[PDB]
């Protein structure tokens, strides 16, 4: 007979990153509800990242400063739009996808999930409802959400959603909108026979509000004590 | 139910091959299990007439004969058939014949006598004869036609399996109506002729029950019970799976297969006074027509008289009223019995007759009057007798009601999903037997026929439309729903549990939920397992109180087949039934079982294979628990089937969620299991939800300190660790044991433990004063609580 | 309001899922790391001195200028980060992208392939009373990689 309370001889369980946990939590809402996860390359060209999103070229929606680039027509992703573009150009509606993945900007690496839904008919009313219960069931609260009008060249009408986090403050969590007709028409989808909406949320924004983190630099310093807190 | 196709052709001849006919029945809801010819195929066998017979050749007991099969110069053939009259006409296989089994008789010579075929085949033709040598009974002579056409041996028997909702199809008339509806034909039923009454004999009406709303009885005097059963009626019953008996039983079995109305004939001389259709007396005795004597109940309807009982109503007749070879006058019964008054009662006594299953299901209540005329016509034609009047005992108000059902085009379009023509809906229903009246403009008022018991709501009529129109005409669509994101909390999913246990080297087993009660008693001698009432075997009779009672036989299965190492895990329902006063107190807990025998890792060149110890098994259970963020304290388990010194109880918040440890070594020898490691965990405890909370990390270096205690071996290291963490305060953030020693230098009964103390500061850098103050505080309380000696 | 859709069972072939890979590697004792897709060119040349690194035109710093040809160029700094903070044992695994720009004559010849990396420093098991802490050998590490390949029904040969 031996002392039964001595620690066992084995291996300590590993750790899943909190950014990937939040990413899996947001995607599973759409995964088991009809949407399919889609991924693509992180080094993109100019057409699939700008010209195909109803951006003429030298439009003010370029901002060549805060976008990492190599040549003049090859850059790092500012958003996972290329996967949504290629899905529309090859496949035909109905389209129900969510596009996670890391993107880059000069400030530098962060993840964001961008869903896309194109069917025979949708509306601004359905976009607001799907986003509301997405925010309600993610944070597991009865949130007070605010829809503000904003601008995106690929959406009209376009909106930005906030939640009353912290102490009565309004914090932006995701942008959305109804897919612009030129974005559907440029990919081979008749904007008169098919409607569509889209959205985009920063994963690091959701992860910090969900786990109470205040310095997102810890997400990529990868301190083993920090990662262990999510195990 | 097996029926002859040619008998079905006499009612409906669709002029299509047998394959498409069976395809129509299967696609109509009547799954044909088999369609085969009456006899196995064979080529070349005509009919001949035997002329002369000579005996005593080649000693023994043979006879050479000559048969005229229409040939100009017929040849001979020897045979040893013991018959009566010589010179019979019998089908004969030719020389180039191909009897079943490659029995091509190559003529030759039977010791000199030249042969040309075989003029026999009592069993070689697939006929079921009693006495040998009865090849083709001399009933008549088809004058040399092929044997496949005289007895209709190329006919097909259709083995139809019909569902209980279609009780009308348990007869030739019910199947022919189905074949006539699908092919838009009209069934030409055989013209039935009623028998006129010449005598005026007795009668009896009895309304002592509600399960016989229509009874018809006919007294027929001076019948020939020993009459000859014709070949057409014998074969029609034979290839329908019904045996031959007397002439009266064959007729009642014939009308049962033809129309679907069961009948029964009694021995009028053995009926005393009036006949009664009543409920049996409590525990009333009766000897059926078979040697079985049954004891009835007061809910089984029977047909009795003024003293005794004659038969069970619509199930089986009795021996006291059976028509024997001394029977002269008979009483023919033709009644409709309510299906609710016959269902189940036949299975009580192990009985399932053709009259039983048809009365339990729906039988045409407008048919008793028709089957009475059918039997009386066949009885007079085939046996003859003095026929009396028809006794009608009818309670017309309690017949199965068939009120009108309303059906609209919108209901048929909604349920089917596609539009069927209103001309199709009316035509299909009206030929199935319904009287549909076009109410209003687009709706219908359809009444169900008297023979169908499955039409009550409008959906029943919609099923009939899809049946006749064809299930291959169902248009393809997809259901629609709203995209709603369901509530979900972060948890340890069952799939991620399997991936962890499989990564730890365990194979998922799935054993039976019931196991042997003796093995269940071996594990826990104080167990009260839930026992099945009708288990298929003794080793599968007790619902497993633990998954070991079913996994151990699977381990022994592999161990007995040259398997040194077998590791299982199952998910995993056990049945807690102890300390329960009723079966509603049963607890069905989904659990995670672990069974491991043999070495930890497979045999390799790194080390010699040795079985695990307790800490190898605990290290695997600790990781399964850690994979679900489960905080656990361990304590000694007291389960009977466990080694009391190496078995833990897994507690969370003080309550147990499972155990881990090796089997009791005595049980290992009784089961021949070497050394086994078992564990069980509640899934609700392992597959639990979790929530992560972020805490700040210090930006300044920590301090590492060592303490070496010499303490008695009878104090658990958890209590030592818990005491150090409490007295250490908030500065001490973590501690862990890293060395034990029980060798030379320590007295017996004590051990030297070495703990590691990690001191952390949230804001500043630790000074040597506050650390030594905590170190001295921890060593002092350890010397006071346990009387130990410390070092650094 | 809510969007409506036709429920149609999508095509799916049985495979080793990404969520099942994370569980297997985590059971082997590895923590998931997410390092920057761009790393320092000096470390990129320290690992492979004959590397042709894809370098940025406007890098945010000198240590974040070259897209990683291997996940090690971005995981090694994180391993050193913990070591510079009293961490004897650190076991990482990352499921990101590496950028193969070797023998490429233009930018469209870039191959962005997703990779699974493993970095291990320290003892195989945490410090306990069972054994003195000792680092892994080749067969401790091969036994872990073999199980990852075995978890996906991958038949391999070693050279
Ligand atoms: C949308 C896109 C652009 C990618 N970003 C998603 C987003 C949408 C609305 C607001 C913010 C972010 C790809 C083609 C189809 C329509
Ligand atoms: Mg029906």
């Amino acid at each position: 007979t031996i002392d039964i309370t001595l620690p066992g001889r084995g291996q300590r369980i590993g750790t899943v990153h909190p950014v990937t946990q939040v990413q899996e939590r947001i995607c599973q809402f759409f995964t088991k509800a009809g949407f399919t996860v889609a991924t693509g390359p992180e080094v993109e060209d100019d057409y699939h990242n700008f010209e195909a999103l109803n951006i003429p070229g030298h439009h003010p929606a370029r901002a060549m400063h805060d976008t990492f680039y190599f040549d003049a027509n090859h850059l790092l992703r500012t958003h996972t739009s290329g996967v949504q573009i290629r899905t529309m150009e090859t496949s035909q509606p109905p389209i129900r996808i969510v596009c996670p993945g890391r993107v880059y900007r000069c400030d530098p690496m962060f993840h964001q999930i961008e869903g896309l839904y194109v069917a025979e008919n949708t509306s601004f009313a359905e976009l607001k409802g799907l986003l509301i219960n997405l925010l309600n069931e993610f944070f597991e609260k009865d949130l007070k959400v605010r829809f503000r009008p904003s601008y995106f060249p690929f959406t009209e009408p376009s909106a930005e959603v906030d939640i009353m986090d912290e102490r009565g403050r309004w914090l932006e969590v995701l942008g959305c909108g109804m897919v612009h007709p030129n974005v559907l028409r440029a990919a081979g989808i008749d904007p008169d026979k098919y409607k569509g909406f889209a959205f985009g949320l920063g994963v690091e924004r959701f992860a910090m509000l969900r786990y109470g983190i205040n310095d997102l630099r810890m997400f990529y310093q990868n301190d083993v004590r920090f990662l262990r807190q999510f195990a | 139910m097996k029926i002859s196709e040619n008998w079905l052709r006499t009612w409906v001849n669709p002029a299509i091959d047998s394959d498409t006919l069976s395809d129509q029945l299967t696609m109509l809801g009547l799954e044909v299990d088999e369609l085969a010819s009456v006899a196995k195929p064979f080529t070349g066998v005509v009919v001949g007439e035997v002329l002369t017979v000579e005996q005593h050749p080649d000693a023994d007991r043979l006879r050479v004969t000559t048969v005229n099969i229409g040939s100009g110069e017929p040849l001979q053939i020897v045979c040893g058939a013991p018959n009566v009259r010589a010179g019979m006409k019998a089908p004969v296989a030719t020389i180039g014949a191909v009897l079943p089994g490659d029995f091509k008789i190559k003529k030759g010579k039977l010791r000199g006598v030249e042969s040309q075929g075989m003029l026999c085949g009592a069993s070689e033709i697939d006929l079921e004869d009693k006495i040998d040598g009865l090849l083709e009974l001399p009933a008549d002579a088809p004058v040399g036609v092929n044997i496949r056409e005289y007895l209709k041996l190329d006919d097909n028997v259709i083995d139809i399996s019909i569902t209980p909702n279609r009780g009308d199809c348990f007869s030739i008339r019910g199947i022919a109506r189905e074949v006539a509806v699908i092919n838009q034909l009209q069934m030409n039923e055989p013209e039935i002729k009623s028998v006129d009454a010449t005598i005026t004999d007795e009668k009896k009406v009895v309304i002592n029950t509600d399960g016989a709303p229509r009874y018809l009885g006919r007294v027929i005097k001076n019948v020939n019970v020993k009459a000859a059963t014709p070949e057409w009626m014998e074969q029609a019953l034979a290839r329908s799976g019904i045996r031959t008996h007397s002439i009266l039983v064959d007729v009642t079995n014939y009308v049962l297969m033809e129309l679907g109305q069961p009948m029964h004939a009694f021995d009028l001389a053995k009926i005393e006074g009036t006949v009664h259709v009543r409920q049996a007396k409590p525990q009333e005795k009766l000897q059926l027509l078979n040697d079985q004597e049954v004891e009835l109940q007061e809910d089984v309807m029977v047909i009795a008289d003024d003293q005794k009982a004659l038969a069970i109503a619509g199930i089986m007749g009795g021996l006291a009223s059976s028509v024997t070879d001394d029977t002269t006058d008979i009483f023919l019964e033709s009644a409709f019995f309510a299906p609710l008054a016959i269902a189940g009662r036949a299975r009580r006594f192990g009985l399932h007759t053709d009259s039983s299953q048809r009365y339990e299901r729906g039988v045409d209540f407008e048919l008793p009057v028709i089957a009475m005329n059918r039997a009386s016509q066949l009885i007079q034609e085939l046996a003859g007798g003095e026929f009396g009047p028809i006794t009608v005992a009818e309670k017309s108000d309690l017949l199965p009601k068939r009120e009108a059902i309303e059906l609209k085009q919108a209901q048929v379009d909604q349920l089917l999903g596609y539009k069927v023509a209103a001309e199709f809906i009316t035509d299909a229903l009206t030929r199935l037997g319904c009287e549909v009246t076009v109410q209003a403009n687009g709706e219908w008022s359809v009444v169900p026929p008297s023979h169908r018991y499955d039409m009550a709501i409008y959906q029943d009529l919609i099923e009939e439309v899809a049946r006749i129109d064809g299930y291959d005409n169902i248009q393809i669509s997809l259901p629609s729903m709203d995209v709603q994101l369901a509530k979900y909390q972060d948890r340890f999913e069952i799939a991620q549990l399997r991936q962890t246990v499989a990564t730890l080297g365990y194979q998922e087993a799935i054993s039976f939920s019931f196991a042997d009660a003796k093995l269940e008693k071996q594990l826990n001698p104080q167990v009260s397992p839930l026992m099945l009432a009708n288990p298929i075997s003794s080793d599968l009779a007790a619902m497993r109180s633990t998954l070991l009672s079913s996994l151990i036989p699977c381990v022994q299965y592999n161990l007995n087949r040259q398997q040194s190492r077998v590791r299982f895990f199952e998910l995993g329902l056990r049945f807690d039934y102890q300390n329960a006063n009723s079966i509603q107190d049963l607890k069905q807990i989904p659990t995670l079982a672990l069974v491991a025998v043999g070495s930890r890792e497979p045999e390799s060149w790194h080390a010699k294979p040795q079985p695990m110890d307790f800490f190898d098994f605990k290290g695997e259970v600790e990781e399964i628990l850690a994979a679900g963020r489960v905080k656990v304290e361990y304590v000694r388990s007291e389960r009977p089937w466990l080694h009391p010194g190496q078995s833990a109880e897994i507690l969370v918040d003080g309550q147990s969620i499972g155990y881990l440890g090796r089997l009791h070594p005595s049980l290992e020898n009784e089961l021949d299991l070497s050394t086994t490691w078992v564990a069980e965990l509640d899934q609700a405890a392992v597959l639990q939800s979790y929530v992560s909370n972020f805490t700040e990390l210090s930006r300044f270096p920590s301090v590492r300190r060592d303490i070496a205690l010499l303490i008695s071996d009878n104090i658990n290291v958890r209590d030592i660790q818990q005491l150090i963490e409490k007295t250490g305060g908030e500065l001490l953030d973590s501690t862990w044991l890293f060395d034990v020693y029980t060798g030379q230098g320590v007295e017996e009964g004590k051990r030297s433990l070495a703990f590691a103390l990690l001191w952390q500061h949230p804001s500043r850098t630790l000074e040597d004063a506050e650390i030594k103050s905590g170190m001295d505080n921890i060593i002092q309380v350890l010397e006071n609580t346990y009387q130990a000696t410390l070092r650094a």
